[PDB]
């Protein structure tokens, strides 16, 4: 992580929080593992067969058959720099809508922090929703987390909606938090580590 | 409507105008041109 | 008043027709087998009697 390159894969649930929200260091286990209950994998294709007369376009798992998109998802990356069209349609507003959780997961990839003041309200779909317009079948960009500048005061943070958090502690090049402060009152006070 | 800063902002949902159309495999960019390629579909 | 001779004519005709209708449900398995699984697709019909 002092290369910028985040080791574990990347989740996308609906997180509505309003403390303090730290994506590289999952202080919770990580919500659902590969294989665990009622967590089906996407197939080769990540082909979904839509269904007539109102009910829900299923997406065709592993095993090629056709499961539901509400619950959860392990999503492989591979799969997404196919089908990423049939991602933003169908199965990535079953995420916003707080329905489904899938766990985009690619060992190893770049990543990038956009920071912003947690007095102010955001949302983190278009910094997401961007990137899920820039995969190609040739290559995906960074990984954009939002994590929320630690403030020196207590604050009344506004609740703030963010999607992506990794699965494993991809921290190690945070050196300090306040550098120049008494001590830090909302954000994540990780002091120098001696 | 108050104009505060700590307002809890929500995009919307469902991604505006996705192309969904039911068999036309068409769609126009606004909501109006994308049902009426189902009556340019077939009858 | 339709002639009897040129009914079973047609009639025919409608059954050489009825002889070649592969039902089109089974498309996404032709396309996905003469392709030899590289490519699949999803071809939504809409049924009629």
């Amino acid at each position: 992580n002092l290369f910028n390159v985040a080791r574990g894969n990347l989740y996308l649930v609906q997180t509505a929080t309003n403390g303090n929200w730290s994506p590289m260091a999952p202080v919770a286990a990580p919500p659902f593992v590969r294989g665990g209950p009622n967590v089906r994998v996407v197939g080769r294709f990540g082909t979904i067969v839509p269904r007539p007369n109102g009910l829900e376009p299923q997406l065709i798992d592993d095993g090629n058959v056709p499961r539901d998109i509400a619950g959860d998802w392990v999503y492989p990356s591979d799969v997404l720099q196919v089908s990423v069209a049939v991602f933003r349609d169908y199965v990535w507003p079953m995420v916003k809508a707080g329905r489904t959780r899938v766990l985009v997961e690619l060992g190893h990839y770049v990543y990038t922090l956009h920071y912003y003041d947690p007095q102010i309200s955001l949302d983190e779909a278009p910094i997401l929703e961007e990137w899920l317009s820039k995969i190609n079948p040739a290559g995906i960009p960074p990984v954009p987390f939002c994590i929320p500048i630690p403030q020196v005061y207590p604050c009344i943070t506004a609740r703030r909606v963010h999607y992506a958090f990794t699965s494993e502690n991809n921290n190690d090049s945070l050196f300090s938090t306040n550098a120049a402060s008494i001590d830090t009152a909302f954000g994540e006070n990780a002091a120098v580590s001696p | 409507v108050v104009s505060d800063p700590q307002s809890m902002k929500v995009t919307p949902i469902v991604n505006p105008s996705s192309y969904v159309c039911n068999v036309c495999n068409a769609r126009f960019s606004t909501m109006s041109a994308l049902s009426e390629h189902l009556r340019s579909d077939h009858r | 008043l339709c002639d009897a001779l040129t009914l079973h004519i047609r009639e025919t005709y409608i059954m050489l027709l009825r002889s070649m209708h592969q039902d089109p449900t089974q498309i996404v398995q032709i396309v996905n087998e003469c392709a030899n699984n590289l490519l699949n697709s999803t071809i939504p019909i809409s049924l009629r009697p």
